[PDB]
RNA sequence: UGAAAUUUUAGUACCUGUGAAGAUGCAGGUUACCCGCGACAGGACGGAAAGACCCCAUGGAGCUUUACUGUAGUUUGAUAU
RNA sequence: UAAAGUCAUAUCUACCCGUACCGCAAACCGACACAGGUAGUCGAGGCGAGUAGCCUCAGGUGAUCGAGAGAACUCUCGUU
RNA sequence: UCAAUGGUAGGAGAGCGUUCUUAACCGCAAUGAAGGUAUACCGUGAGGAGUGCUGGAGCGUUAAGAAGUGAGAAUGCCGGUAUGAGUAGCGCAAGAUAAGUGAGAAUCUUAUCCACCGUAAGACUAAGGUUUCCAGGGGAAGGCUCGUCCGCCCUGGGUUAGUCGGGACCUAAGGCGAGGCCGAAAGGCGUAGUCGAUGGACAACUGGUUGAUAUUCCAGUACUAGAUAUGAUCGUGAUGG
RNA sequence: UAGCGGAGAAAUUCCAAACGAACUGGGAGAUAGCUGGUUCUCUCCGAAAUAGCUUUAGGGCUAGCGUCGAAAUGUAAGUGU
RNA sequence: AGCAGUAAGUACGCAUUGAUCCCUAGGUCUCCGAAUGGGGAAACCCAGCUGUUACUAGCAGUUAUUCAUGAGUGAAUACAUAGCUCAUGUAAAGGUAACGCAGAGAACUGAAACAUCUAAGUACCUGCAGGAAGAGAAAGUAAAAACGAUUUCGUAAGUAGCGGCGAGCGAACGCGAAGAAGGGCAAACCAAGAAGCUUGCUUCUUGGGGUUGUAGGACUGCAACGUGGACUUAAGCAUUAUAGUCGAAUAACCUGGGAAGGUUAAUCAAAGAGGGUAAUAAUCCCGUAGACAAAAUAGCGCUUAUACCUAGCAGUAUCCUGAGUAGGGCUGGACACGCGAAAUCCAGUUUGAAUCCGGGAGGACCAUCUCCCAACCCUAAAUACUCCUUAGUGACCGAUAGUGAACCAGUACCGUGAGGGAAAGGUGAAAAGAACCCCGAGAGGGGAGUGAAAUAGCACCUGAAACCGUGUGCCUACAAGAA
């Protein structure tokens, strides 16, 4: 689970071939990472997507 | 009622008309014995108290509808009550009033 | 034969007293549908 | 001292027929004082068992498979890391 | 480390729970004063290897409706 | 007058009875409502009142409305009563007499014999039982029968520890688990730690004692640990080893 | 060690007087072309048990077969001889 | 005006001086339990600290954790950091009637079977909340002039649609009614500080600036409107719950055990609602209608300055206006929408703008036109449901009903457990409950007496029905019946 990528594994469904009324569980990206030191030495979980945009803001946000 | 009390008429019921003095209503029991009203008898057995026991001529309570509270003249009716003084004043209509 | 309960103390508690049955946040809410109907007593 | 199962109620015989096609109770005919009591089992298609055999249900379960659909799982490749 | 120690010495104290009874059982667990089950420790003599028998120790018990009559029959026993 | 009137599933029509209906209409009722009961009336039916009696408070009318609304019957249900049937059984073992007890004794109590078990059918002790123990009294039910007896019932007492078993010690198997781990969530895992005896640690044992408690009450002997009172002396010596 | 499960010297064996899928509560008065049950009084009229189709044959959908009402009476059709 | 809950049942007593009682506030509040000094099976054990007061005591309090906030500490390793310690803040854990929201989420069914659908994103489960919640201020709908946030209801109307186009599911628009409130911020800028003080800093802190659609603000102009809205503070006013108070209006006769019933008369009137009373009451009582009453009590509402932030306005130097954002790919889902011509929105994943000459919507999409300005936040009101508090209402129901439960019901009882789950009210007006006497071991009876009544005698009104009877007139012991 990582906290500032928004939401997290969250459930969902599946389809098939004329399909099969079937489940999924959605899954993002993880990945534990520790980039900037504001005050931070903070290891924490990351989504990709908030890896690509840690140039947006995300050094201390 | 209030606490009754002084002679009091029994209107309806098995004796009617008949007036005898009240102090020990207990309004609880909503039902007063009066003396020489609702004569019961006991036949009590010989036992403690009365070791002859057979006659307990202690009285039955009537209901407060065969309860009339005449005022000293013999007068009963509707308690107007806490009208005049103090605390409280009882009497009846039509009434000469005393308490 | 033999038959199926013939417990001991150790026996009639240890499933049922009020720290096991409160124990894993469930047994505890089957205690509070027995308390919402409130029978006769709670923890046995 | 004292129950159970039990059942339309029935003072409920026999033969020969008849009949949802095998009679106690029906037709014809026969024998039978009334009521019991101790033992017995041929019936009363005796009970107890909405057949566990067979069959049916667009009935369900379970099992099997190179039924069809899938699923996880296993193994590619893409691609952020 | 200075009586913390420390022994003599002296007299007091020493908490809380459980403690009765039954328990191979009419209280247990077998709906029952039930013909089951139920730890463990001891468990006499006499013969007798023997904790098997068998009769009496110590000990405990008469276990719960009976009388008749000896049918047939039914079942446990003894014969041929 | 003529013609019609077997009739199931079928369909149509009509009417009865119950209850509530604020309705009104309009009474009854203690001289007896309702309800019950007998009844030798009437009505095509369903149904209706009359009288006798119980009985002592609500009920009836009419007309109309509204309905949980018209009872046999389903393993219908619930409650009661049969039936079989005075039959089965009376729950694995033998008592016996005399005397008491009482009102009433087989079955209560005693005496005296018999009998049985006796590696038990003895005693003592786990779990368990949760007062069943004992004393006195009683016998509504219970006792598989009786019953003065009782594990039945009323009342009252009865269980005593520094050393007995546990805890104030430790700990397995295990459980819980702050930290941490992962996980929609709840959660599930788990380091430290924490409890967890069936285990390992440690002082008391003889005699008497009741209706009943005894290693517990007390005679005798202890020992364990501490205390305060008291000549030490540097001593204690740890979670480490 | 708990049911999509467990255990298992394995039979489909057991998982609290008891299991090829445990027990308790809810879904949910699951469902059921199949069984049973159906309650007051009268009058009048009055059946079918067949065709066609149907995963249909012990069931439905029409049509034939009743009943009542309405519109006229194809200007008589109906039904006989 | 007696008290001495239940109710007998006793006793010391207690009390118009004012009790008992009612209400309001304060008090103490055994232990467990979120349960929390530590352990622990619920009614436990063992503590530590601080004073106490005495003891190998006792008392009183402090000592669970997480979070937040400080303070100190300070390892590898110098600072630091982790980590540790202390202090402060119920915060906050927890119990929860029903409604909500959000996540997670089936099956059975039905489709005459069934794989698509349905059931329903419902059953369940978890979390988050309040008195309601969400809900919301157009990056909207619509299509011509057409309006102007939402919400609920009716309508449109099963209309448009979608769908093994089966079986089904299913709108919105517009209109009608209720209810009818929008307001901040970041941004841009301006000023202050501190600082990359690497100077001119171009990041942080404070306060103005202003929240925008026909653009709006900043820059140049320039106006003080009460405001839950530009302060839902405090002070008075008023009144309600929260104790209750007063409160009218009648006599006789007949009957009976008893009148309110029948009969004779009279009254009242904001009270002839209803309930008791031995038997049906307006005038007997409670009451009732009205009319008064509360210090404390929880409030509601009105007036007051204050409890504070807003306006118009012309012009437009340039900036701003909400970046991984819209979008695009794929995989989903919701939207009536089942991938479809598929809109539009929201997810994962990937790629990635423009930014006022802008951008978006107008059911693929390309131009013209209409409307709007997202990608920042809050918003009462109309609505949903009651465990609850009364005020109550009944063509509700009368003890198999009515709550499982009118009764010591969730009781007994079953089961180890989760669970399940019963049966039962009525004497008489009043116990006035049968003194005594006799039978009887006792109970029970029988007389007496009791009461209107004793078939009325303690599970007692009324008492069928099956069952058992006892008496009774007739008939049957040569008979083989749906009786």
């Amino acid at each position: 689970e990582c906290y500032f990528t928004g939401r997290k594994t969250v459930s969902s469904n599946n389809r098939s071939h004329a399909m099969n009324q079937t489940k999924r569980v959605v899954k993002p990206n993880l990945q534990k990472v520790t980039i900037l030191e504001n005050g931070e030495l903070k290891t924490v979980w990351a989504s990709a997507k908030a890896l690509k945009k840690l140039p947006a803001g995300v050094e201390r946000v | 009622f209030v606490k009754t009390g002084d002679t009091v008429k029994v209107i309806a019921g098995k004796d009617r008309g008949t007036t005898g003095k009240v102090i020990k209503a207990l309004p609880k029991v909503n039902k007063v014995v009066v003396e020489g009203v609702a004569i019961m008898k006991k036949h009590q057995k010989p036992n403690s108290e009365n070791p002859s026991g057979a006659i307990l001529e202690i009285e039955a309570p009537i209901h407060v509808s065969n309860v009339q509270v005449l005022d000293k003249n013999g007068v009963a009716g509707r308690v107007g009550y806490k009208v005049v003084d103090d605390k409280k004043v009882r009497f009846n209509k039509k009434s000469g009033e005393i308490l | 034969m033999k038959r199926t309960y013939q417990p001991h103390k150790k026996s009639r508690k240890t499933t049922h007293g009020f720290r096991s049955r409160m124990a894993t946040k469930n047994g505890r809410r089957v205690l509070a549908a027995r308390r919402r109907k409130g029978r006769a007593s709670l923890t046995v």
